[PDB]
Order: structure tokens, then C-alpha cells, then sequence
């Protein structure tokens, strides 16, 4: 997906609609050690850039509850955290 | 109501030509930011 984006880049944003389904399931049930699947697809956010700005409230809800959520652990929640930063 | 009122009156009153090309310019730089690309000008406005 992180080769896709910086690919196509603008064009991506047709795309994206079609995978959003998969990334908001990986983060309701991601039982990867420490969730390093999860601190993953946020590096890839990271490079989604402009594209994400039609679904971003769609992605962003997701991203919230998971430097929240106190259950998860730090590493993964630092993770969201910078992805916010950069998004801004 | 975005850019200071000093440099309004610079770009968009002191002659018409700057002052359609700047208003045209807010339009590209909203356009092109959706592609992947940043428009650029000499006196750096705040992002529209």
C-alpha cells in the first residue's frame, strides 16, 4: 500500500474507498504482538497525505480510540499519536 | 479575512491584473493541492 500511494499520489484517493473496509477492521480486531500491524498502517496514513482528506472521518475515529484506549500498549499509542501530528 | 489588511490592499487594490491573478491564485492553489502539489508565492500567504 506505501508503494501505491507514493506511486499514483494523487490518484490514489480513487482507490482508497475500496481498502478503507479492511484498515477499519484491522484496528476493531488486531491481535498482532504489541500491534505492530497496527503501528504499520499508521506509517502507511502517514504517507496517504492529501488523499485522506474526502475520508478522514471515516479513518480518524479508529485513530482516536487507539491512543485512548488504555488496554493497548504505549509503542502503539505513541504511533497514532505522531500519525496525528503529521496528518495536521 | 485571512491575510493581514497591509498586504491586502498590496496585492488586491493596488492594480487590477495582480490583484485577479492573486484571486485566481487561491483557486489554484486549492485545485493543485489535490494533486499533490503546493503552489508558490514570493510574499508567503497563510494556507486558504
Amino acid at each position: 500500500i506505501e508503494q501505491i500511494v507514493v506511486a499514483l499520489g494523487g490518484e490514489f484517493k480513487l482507490y482508497l474507498p475500496q481498502l478503507i473496509p479492511h484498515m477499519l477492521r484491522v484496528f476493531m480486531h488486531d491481535n498482532s504482538p504489541g500491534r505492530i500491524v497496527s503501528i504499520k498502517l499508521l506509517a502507511a496514513i502517514q504517507l496517504f497525505g492529501a488523499n485522506l482528506d474526502d475520508y478522514l472521518h471515516l479513518l480518524l475515529p479508529p485513530i482516536v480510540k487507539l491512543f485512548d484506549a488504555p488496554e493497548a500498549p504505549l509503542p502503539s499509542r505513541k504511533a497514532a499519536l505522531e500519525t496525528v501530528d503529521r496528518l495536521t | 479575512n485571512v491575510l493581514p489588511r497591509d498586504l491586502f490592499q498590496k496585492l488586491f487594490r493596488q492594480d487590477l491584473l495582480v490583484a485577479s491573478l492573486f484571486r485566481n491564485f487561491l483557486l489554484a492553489e486549492r485545485i493543485m493541492r489535490s494533486y499533490n502539489c503546493t503552489p508558490v508565492s514570493s510574499p508567503r500567504l497563510p494556507p486558504t
